[PDB]
């Protein structure tokens, strides 16, 4: 009975933390792809 | 199945999301066949400007 309490309280807070966490990786995911499109072009300009 | 269609459509999204990047930039490149909206941009053209 106790971990069935818990544990629904923590699943409610855990969706809700898991879409936040969703969200940050992606908006983490934008800058990522950004960021390795701007170093490939940046390199192939200096080199050439 | 859950949590993988989670993982599929999050990676779907995700796709989509570097799919509506590539949208904007070809909005943009389309409508940019008249004058550039900004000339900040030719400025970067060249390391003398």
């Amino acid at each position: 009975g106790g971990d069935k309490d818990q544990m629904r309280q923590e699943l409610e807070q855990l969706e809700k933390a898991n879409e936040k966490l969703r969200e940050v990786n992606n908006s983490l995911v934008v800058s990522a792809q950004d960021v390795k499109n701007e170093e490939r072009d940046i390199q192939h300009e200096r080199e050439s | 199945e859950i949590r993988d269609l989670i993982s599929e459509i999050d990676a779907k999204a995700n796709a989509i999301n570097h799919e509506m990047r590539s949208i904007q930039r070809q909005a943009e490149s389309k409508t940019k066949s008249l004058t550039t909206t900004d000339k900040i941009g030719i400025l970067n053209q060249d390391q003398d400007l």
